[PDB]
């Protein structure tokens, strides 16, 4: 049976960093040599395991998270490395199995107005554990005030998007990218 | 009503270590953002570090490492640790709070000086008469974000603050004279009236391309 994953990375809507979509394998076969080759996303950099080897490795279950990042940050996504997002927003357990995709689809990405459907987080108490989400609309408090739970000047509102447009500088555009996981479970491997 | 308060000085000949005590009113260190910034004796200021809140810090990428930077949510005083130096890192040194979106480099202390993209401003040194209205323009390279700029006013004997922070909505006490207004990779900054503070240096400035910030040589306006 194909797995979905084709799907997975040829989707129109990718949710922002401050929440990621997940998806999940389950009885199924996957054609990793689609993602081998040459394919619309230009860059295929990743740490997991030897790529070519991935065919005769058994394994569990796939998990598949896809967000849109900036350029510069595309950098940063890799694990063991601390960043503004990726201490705050989204973060990598380092020794895991599985690896990154990147590419920058800018021609979709890029809006006229600015395509501000897509946000970050940069207020929080403390950093982030790995593998955890916190989507909180809650008004952030710094300061010694509390602020009554109300804007603010010392509070600040944690939740506010990007700013896009159809020509800018490279790297700074946004860059569409999905990330998979692979493990090992005591069930039956359905791949 | 916050305030800042910090001292260390002397030096005139080396010594390896030095200590200046960067104490606060009306937020911790561990609240938000800590910046530091240095300006060498009547030339350009840069970035050097800037802490994260929870632990994680960089520094400047022109001499990496010999600084450490802790942050002490005991004393609510932020300290830079030295080990050793050499000439040309003599500055004043200010300790700042940032935000780099709504605010960028709010609230500084006064500071004091050790002892042992890029932002163009075309214009440059202007000496006017009191009532002219007057213009700036900042040229850039990697034709940024509007969103990214700000622009500070400084006078001598007194640490600059800003008075824009996005480049198009001015902060708290707006001058009917400054105006920010910016088409494509250049920012214009014009001025309606000059008044006896108002001759002085300005800096273009760009926060959030990247954790390190990037600042302007200035230019005299007066
Ligand atoms: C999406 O693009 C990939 C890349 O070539 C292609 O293999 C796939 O057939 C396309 N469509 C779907 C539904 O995945």
């Amino acid at each position: 049976n194909l797995c979905p994953f084709d799907e997975v990375f040829n989707a129109t809507r990718f949710a922002s960093v401050y929440a990621w979509n997940r998806k999940r394998i389950s009885n199924c076969v996957a054609d990793y040599s689609v993602l081998y080759n040459l394919a619309p996303f230009f860059t295929f950099k990743c740490y997991g395991v030897s790529p070519t080897k991935l065919n005769d490795l058994c394994f569990t279950n796939v998990y598949a998270d896809s967000f849109v990042i900036r350029g510069d940050e595309v950098r940063q996504i890799a694990p063991g490395q601390t960043g503004n997002i990726a201490d705050y927003n989204y973060k990598l357990p380092d020794d895991f199995t599985g690896c990154v995709i990147a590419w920058n689809s800018n021609k979709l990405d890029s809006k006229v107005s600015g395509n501000y459907n897509y946000l970050y987080r940069l207020f929080r108490k403390s950093n982030l554990k790995p593998f955890e989400r916190d989507i909180s609309t809650e008004i952030y408090q710094a300061g010694n005030k509390p602020c009554n739970g109300v804007a603010g000047f010392n509070c600040y509102f944690p939740l506010r998007s990007y700013s896009f447009r159809p020509t800018y500088g490279v790297g700074h555009q946004p860059y569409r990218v999905v990330v998979l996981s692979f493990e090992l479970l005591h069930a039956p491997a359905t791949v | 009503e916050v305030q800042l308060l910090q001292s260390a000085g002397g030096l005139v000949q080396p010594g390896g270590s030095l200590r200046l005590s960067c104490a606060a009113s009306g937020f911790t260190v561990s609240a938000n953002y800590m910046s530091w910034v240095r300006q060498a004796p009547g030339k350009g200021l840069e970035w050097v570090s800037v802490i994260y809140p929870g632990g994680s810090t960089f520094y400047a990428d022109s001499v990496k490492g010999r600084f450490t930077i802790s942050k002490d949510n005991s004393k609510n005083t932020l300290y830079l640790q030295m080990n050793s130096l050499r000439v040309e890192d003599t500055a004043v040194y200010y300790c700042a709070r940032d935000l780099s979106v709504a605010g960028a480099f709010d609230i500084w202390g006064q500071g004091t000086l050790v002892t042992v993209i890029v932002l163009t401003q075309s214009p440059g040194t202007l000496s006017l008469s009191p009532g002219e209205k007057a213009t700036l323009f900042c040229r850039a390279s990697q034709t940024f974000s509007s969103n990214y700029l700000a622009w500070y006013q400084q006078k001598p004997g007194q640490a600059p603050s800003l008075l824009i922070y996005g480049g198009s909505t001015r902060a708290a006490g707006i001058p009917d004279r400054f105006s920010g207004s910016g088409s494509g990779t250049d920012f214009t900054l014009t001025i309606n009236r000059l008044e006896p503070e108002d001759f002085a240096i300005y800096y273009c400035q760009e926060y959030g391309s990247s954790p390190r910030v990037t600042f302007g040589q200035g230019t005299r306006l007066e």
